[PDB]
């Protein structure tokens, strides 16, 4: 269990999970940890035997020290970087717009060489942004994530491809840097061996070797095994290594004279010199792992070194010949094979700490020039460390990297698991990435090494499309970068209880067989075949005792969002999929309600999004009120919680939070003490469960239309709030500063009624579409006030103001600046979009009195009427078996035991033989409810109030209809089924407009959702209006509604004196045309039919 | 009459046609004026040439209200018309 | 093109060939071996012939004189001594 | 090749000789607004900047000819005036074409019906029109097919 607080959700498992879900916000956070170097995460990595970690911080400042004149005289080192305490609290930091950051502090040495003096100095190199608990960053008081890269790893990469002039097999190789120049090596279609260096033109591959100072001999002894490469030795125009330099140079350095240090120097400065060319550390041990270079040996350097160059062209030429096995001089054997772009083996987690360090790395680099200059400018007596070292361009870069990078991004709070998908969110696209504009298919597409790390199912259905998914949720992220997942280790056909984290490259080496498959006592596998994954990406039958290993849990591979759907396996991938990202955009309810048919992932899922209120410590309630919560530890020392009340999400959606504990109650450490906005006793809760009926009704959900209760409406089981965020500030001009006031020109008297005496709206006040919120003028003065955009109301729930009198801190050329936050309670209504968990969306068509909704003979009318014509065809009944297992969550059941377990029952745990009404259950997505479990709970439902089964054993009921008062001829399916309220609201998607304002530099409408801009005129739509031959009407689309000036005046003045709409003549857009080609000493000319006029 | 709008020809335009598009020639590379922001005579913007920027008012003032129409006036050339001509009278420049 | 491998292979002289049989191999001079090494640079030969029938002036006199500028130390000879 | 253009002048009364001009059409002003910016800067056009031009060479040039300059002189304006015409009507064409204070070349009376944005095209692409809306959609079972 390991959540004191959990509600008694009965579970359908059968099998344990012998592996907890790690904390699914660790991704984050222990990379951030790694970045500050934090003690915690040291402890970790030496447990884990790490020789003497070293953290992100400390990584670059070694990087850097030491600088050094140029003339060697004079030398500066940085060390120990270590925070202070954060400036201010998080609260505090969204309340007035500051970052939450802390202090960075190193110390700086200074040396004199030819004196041999010492000088040793604090420096403060700035504020540092810092994540907080959640795994955010605030940023201007606005809660931001920074996801996580997927990136291919430098390293060396061999490839196969077909010449298409000779249908030939030729092989390549590219050794690819963190930074530096590319090295490709080829072997082309008439059968010689061929280097690119740095792109240039191609050249035979000796002449890089004799580059390096290998003579024909050394050649000769070490490539002699192989034809084609002592027929390229002796078919080269080269001598010798100067001869061999100075070509390369000329290639390299084209126009410029060649010299014997020139190009010596050059060759060196491309690979072998760490200043202008390194493979990162992950570089280093993809190339040593490839290669089988180095092994037995710390990774310590990132420079290119002879052996591997000797090595790459040594294993390409054994791969072109078809040998499988490899090893050289000094090295150890391994496979020769082409490498996999796409596999996990060769990507790579850029994640939050690493990002950060290249642009500390950035701006670490800009200062390095600021005192390779300031340390040679001044006296060697004054020059002292503080004074050698200018930090904005760190803070600079530090700032831009927070301010700018497509990775920083606004956290999406439309609910709990939005943020927590968000945080885990992998993508492809970004700085030094992809794009969506011309990725292909073949990285978006899945791939067997994505099994346990990153999820088939959750990822965008648009242009995303594969570039963006979610981490797996037992997936963690190697050291490296690369992504690994755990497995039990298996000998001998018994299963043992070692857990191995193993990366993709590691697995493919292993076979793995299926969490689900039977094992009797101690382990030992029941049947002698066994389903195993496979190197090729393929299942297979192999005999039980030839499995390495085995999965933890049979849900190892699906994310958090998709672990939330019952059912899983019952349900086709793109309707998965679909109900995965339907999730994320549940805007939260006014009140909340747990799922009675869920999984066991609400709990902790709720419980590591963070929106809930967790105790630190033991102790009992001392205060309870709806702002905070006060608890005495059993310490004896005393904690205080604020909750955050009808606050606005970065979506607009309300994040208030709830006490749920009462006074002096026992509170145990880790136990939830206040719901947020989308859990109810510290499960999540993004829905309601509603009664259920399956069938077409009237032709009202047609097209997968739905049709509702007006109880919803009316009890606001639907209902939600959201809260608008208006801004308007007081700035200056050349002539003269502008004023907020309450003294507007010309306005009447009682619509700056509700304003206070500054001219703000007062709290509480409701505010109708168009009314004044703030005013303000300025000189001409001017009406320039607030006001509620087009079709915008309800009750001004808050102001903050902020004012330069008081060090707002707000940027230059403000007096001062008001938000006001406007609160809306929306009751659910026709337009509106619903869906389940099964993808099966859809929208409200119709909603209908109570007496009208089919009604059940107990009297209870359904809720909601879903049609039959979806479901066969989406291939989802997980939404039908959920409808049944939602009947038997709320009328309890009771299999009688007198004489014996019945057959269908002798799966279940003797903990499901009965329950009550309203009980919550556990259906796991690929551990659960079977078939036949379900027929009989269902066959055992307990009686309603009044005695009488509402629902027969194969879950259908003999509805009446409302209307008409007659059953239905047939009995229809009943249910309850959890349905959830998706942010596509129809109060902001609907658009019109009749004139208004209108684009200058070219004269057509404006666009967009809050500028009052109308629709858009294809091409396709002139296709379709030709087509009818509606040669007027395209008319008025083209010129009068959308170009002309004129016209429009007239035809809108014609309509309002209620007079024929003039038939045009002249076209203004031909008038423009024709002295336009006229300037052009063109002689344009109008001819009628009867001659030239 | 677009009723007649049938056919649409191109061809060389030949001197005497760009002479006969033409209401003047303009003389002088000035500007719309720095001083006052006024068109300069026999400027690129010259209102002699292409028209008043303002509907019926003479560049002079002898003229300067709706009622008048389509007279030059004598003292500085310019048409007592509407505005909306500047959009389509032609200049031209006599190259030596 | 969709073209037959002999075609396409017989139509250019930069085609490389991964065998190379030559039977009365004795008539190539240096200048036939030189081109038949041209056009296969993996060195895969089977070269068949007898000295003594030689009839070409230019043909060989020993099978080193003209492999020993292509493969020196790497030709194997082998020879069929029985006749029926 | 050549009989194409030929013929082209054979087989009409095109006369040959528009292709060389004595006289350069002035597009109307408000075809390139000139007008001040907010805080008194100045926007404009670039074909201003051309005619301007164009009108500098071709009065300098009839100053030289009352003058009385050697020839030399006289035909090195009249190569200026050449050049200045062709920048005015296809600045890049020939050669490099003349660039503003920004290092990029001056927009030509071409350009204005040449480009992606030129005269040619601007009705073939979309455009937002009037009176028009948009909303999310519900079947009406109830209603007749009209
Ligand atoms: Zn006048």
């Amino acid at each position: 269990n390991s959540v004191p607080g959990a509600p008694n959700r009965v579970s359908f498992a059968k099998l344990r999970e012998p592996l907890e879900v790690p904390g699914l916000l660790d991704v984050q956070t222990d990379s951030f940890e790694w970045l500050v170097g934090s003690d915690r995460w040291r402890q970790a990595a030496i447990d884990r035997g790490e020789e003497n970690p070293v953290g992100g911080l400390e990584e670059v400042l070694a990087e850097l020290s030491p600088i050094e004149d140029f003339s060697g005289s004079m030398s500066l080192s940085f060390s120990d970087p270590r925070f202070d305490e954060v400036k201010a609290s998080v609260d505090e930091c969204k309340d007035k717009d500051m970052t939450y950051a802390a202090p960075l502090f190193v110390t700086a040495e200074f040396i004199n060489n030819n004196t041999g003096e010492i000088k040793s100095q604090t420096v403060f190199m700035g504020d540092f942004p810092m994540m907080t608990e959640k795994g955010t960053f605030i940023i201007n008081g606005t809660e931001r994530v920074v996801v996580s890269q997927l990136v291919r790893s430098p390293g060396v990469y061999f490839d196969e491809t077909i010449d298409k002039s000779t249908e030939k097999t030729l092989h390549s190789v590219k050794v690819i840097p963190g930074r530096g120049a590319w090295l490709e090596f080829d072997v082309d279609k008439r059968d010689t061996v061929g280097v690119r260096i740095d792109r240039k033109r191609r050249q035979p591959v000796t002449v890089l070797l004799k580059a390096l100072g290998w003579t024909n001999e050394q050649i000769v002894e070490r490539f002699g095994f192989s034809e084609i490469m002592m027929g390229t030795l002796e078919k080269d125009t080269t001598s010798g290594t100067d001869e061999a330099l100075l070509d390369i140079y000329r290639k390299l350095r084209p126009g410029e004279p060649p010299t014997k240090e020139s190009a010596q120097t050059l060759l060196e400065n491309l690979f072998f010199k760490e200043k202008r060319y390194d493979l990162a550390r992950v570089g280093r041990y993809k190339v040593n792992k490839k290669l089988g270079l180095n092994a037995g040996k710390p990774i310590t350097s990132s420079t290119l070194t002879e052996e591997d160059v000797v090595a790459t062209i040594e294993y390409l030429v054994r791969l072109h010949e078809g040998q499988t096995s490899m090893t050289v001089p000094g090295g150890v054997e391994v496979p020769v094979e082409v490498d996999d772009i796409d596999h996990f083996g060769n990507r790579r987690l850029r994640t939050v700490g690493e990002l950060i360090q290249n642009q500390i790395r950035v701006g670490l680099s800009r200062m390095e020039r600021v005192v390779r200059e300031r340390m040679t400018t001044q006296d060697v007596e004054a020059i002292t460390p503080q004074t050698l070292i200018n930090i904005r361009p760190v803070v600079a870069a530090i700032k831009e990297f927070f301010g700018t990078s497509q990775l920083s991004q606004f956290m999406d709070q439309n609910n709990p698991l939005s943020g927590l998908t968000h945080k885990r969110r992998l993508s492809a696209l970004g700085p030094g990435g992809l794009s969506r504009e011309r990725a292909g298919l073949e990285v978006r597409d899945v791939h067997p090494s994505h099994y346990g790390r990153m999820c088939p199912i959750e990822t965008p259905e648009g242009p995303n499309i594969g570039l963006i998914g979610s981490l797996s949720v037992y997936a963690r992220v190697n050291p490296f970068g690369f992504i690994e997942t755990p497995y039990r280790k298996v000998e001998n056909g018994v299963v043992t209880d070692q857990i191995d984290y193993l990366t993709a490259d590691e697995e493919d080496r292993h076979v793995v067989a299926q969490a689900n498959s039977p094992t009797d006592e101690n382990g030992r596998f029941t049947e002698d075949r066994v389903m195993v994954r496979k190197k090729g990406g393929e299942v297979e039958f192999v005999s039980a005792d030839q499995v390495d290993y085995m999965d933890v849990s049979p849900r190892q591979m699906v994310s958090v969002a998709t672990a939330m759907i019952p059912f899983l396996e019952h349900d086709d991938a793109n309707r998965a999929l679909m109900g995965a990202n339907m999730q994320r955009q549940a805007v939260p309810l006014v009140r909340s309600e747990a799922p009675l048919v869920g999984t066991g992932m609400e709990l902790r899922a709720a419980i590591d999004a963070g929106d809930v209120v967790v105790a630190d410590k033991t102790g009992v309630i001392e205060e309870v009120s709806a702002d905070y919560i006060t608890v005495m530890a059993d310490d004896g020392t005393r904690q205080s919680y604020r909750l955050r009340k009808f606050a606005r999400s970065n979506h607009g959606t309300c994040a208030n939070q709830r006490p749920i504990v009462d006074a002096g109650q026992r509170v145990e450490a880790g136990q939830v003490i206040a719901d947020g906005p989308c859990t109810q006793n510290g499960e999540m809760a993004l829905g309601k469960n509603l009664l259920v009926a399956i069938m077409p009704w009237e032709g009202h959900n047609y097209e997968d239309a739905i049709i509702l209760s007006n109880r919803l409406v009316e009890e606001d089981v639907l209902t939600s709030i959201h809260i608008e965020e208006h801004e308007i500030d007081a700035r200056d001009t050349k002539l003269g500063a502008e004023e907020i006031t309450r003294d507007i020109p010309n306005v009447s008297d009682e619509v700056l009624a509700d304003l206070d005496e500054r001219g703000i709206v007062r709290i509480g006040a409701e505010v109708r579409d168009g009314d004044i919120l703030v005013g303000k003028v300025t000189p001409k003065v001017r009406d320039t006030s607030l006001k509620v955009p087009h079709g915008e109301s309800g009750k001004v729930i808050g102001i903050r103001v902020f004012s330069r009198e008081d060090d707002d801190e707000l940027p230059a050329g403000v007096n001062e600046l008001v938000r006001v936050y406007v609160a809306q309670k929306r009751k659910i209504s026709d337009g509106d979009k619903l869906a389940g968990r099964h993808g099966n969306k859809g929208v409200i068509g119709k909603i209908l009195p109570v007496e009208d909704m089919p009604f059940l003979p107990d009297g209870t009318p359904v809720d909601i009427i879903l049609n039959t014509h979806g479901v066969p065809r989406r291939m989802n009944i997980g939404q039908i078996l959920e409808t049944h297992l939602g009947w038997v969550a709320k009328a309890g059941w009771n299999i009688d035991v007198a004489a014996g377990v019945p057959d269908w029952a002798s799966k279940l745990p003797e903990e499901l033989y009965s329950a009550p009404a309203d009980s919550t259950v556990a259906t796991p997505v690929f551990d659960g409810a079977q078939e036949g479990e379900l027929a009989g709970l269902l066959g055992s439902t307990l009686p309603n109030r009044d005695g009488e089964v509402m629902v027969d054993a194969d879950g259908k009921s003999t509805l009446f209809d409302g209307r008409s008062g007659e059953p239905f001829p047939y009995p229809v399916t009943v249910g309850y089924m959890y349905i959830l309220k998706l942010h596509h609201l129809v109060d902001d998607k609907i658009h019109a407009r009749s004139t208004g304002p209108y684009s200058m530099i070219t004269q057509q409408p404006l666009g967009g959702k809050a500028q009052f801009g109308g629709q858009r005129f294809g091409e396709m739509e002139c296709w379709a209006m030709q087509a009818y031959g509606a040669a007027y009407t395209l008319q008025e689309l083209l010129t009068i509604k959308s170009d002309d000036t004129v016209g429009r005046v007239k035809v809108y003045e014609a309509i309002v004196k209620g007079e024929n709409i003039p038939e045009p003549g002249i076209p203004e857009s031909f008038k423009v045309l024709l002295k336009e080609l006229q300037s052009l000493c063109l002689n344009v000319e109008v001819l009628s039919s009867d001659g030239a006029a | 009459d677009v009723n007649f709008f049938d056919e649409l020809r191109i061809g060389l335009a030949t001197a005497d046609d760009i002479r006969n598009w033409s209401y003047g020639e303009v003389k002088k590379p000035e500007t719309i004026n720095y001083r006052t922001l006024k068109p300069e005579k026999d400027g690129l913007f010259c209102e002699k040439i292409f028209g008043p920027t303002r509907d019926w008012e003479c560049y002079c003032g002898k003229y300067k209200r709706v009622r008048f129409k389509g007279i030059i006036c004598e003292r500085c050339g310019v048409e007592v018309t509407r505005a909306k001509v500047r959009r389509e009278r032609m200049g031209h420049i006599e190259l030596a | 093109d969709n073209r037959e491998l002999s075609e396409r292979a017989a139509a250019d002289r930069e085609w490389t060939y991964g065998h190379v049989v030559v039977d009365e191999a004795q008539e190539l001079s240096e200048m036939d071996w030189r081109l038949l090494m041209r056009r296969c640079p993996r060195r895969s030969f089977t070269i068949v012939g007898d000295l003594a029938q030689r009839r070409s002036p230019a043909g060989a006199r020993s099978w080193g004189a003209m492999l020993d500028s292509y493969v020196p130390g790497r030709w194997v000879y082998k020879s069929l001594s029985v006749n029926y | 090749k050549r009989l194409k253009v030929v013929a082209a002048f054979q087989q009409s009364g095109n006369s040959p000789m528009g292709m060389v001009l004595d006289a350069v059409p002035v597009i109307p002003p408000e075809l390139r607004p000139m007008v001040q910016l907010d805080g008194g800067r100045f926007a404009t056009s670039d074909l201003n900047d051309l005619y301007r031009r164009v009108i500098n060479r071709n009065n300098r040039l009839k100053r030289l000819i009352d003058l009385g300059a050697p020839e030399i002189i006289v035909n090195n304006e009249k190569r200026m005036l050449q050049e200045s015409v062709d920048a005015l009507f296809d600045n890049g064409r020939r050669g490099r074409p003349v660039t503003g204070p920004g290092n990029r070349p001056l927009k030509s009376l071409s350009d204005l019906l040449k480009g992606k944005q030129g005269r040619f095209r601007q009705n073939l692409l979309g455009k937002r029109v009037d009176y028009s809306g948009r909303s999310v959609i519900v079947v009406g079972p109830q209603l007749k097919l009209h």
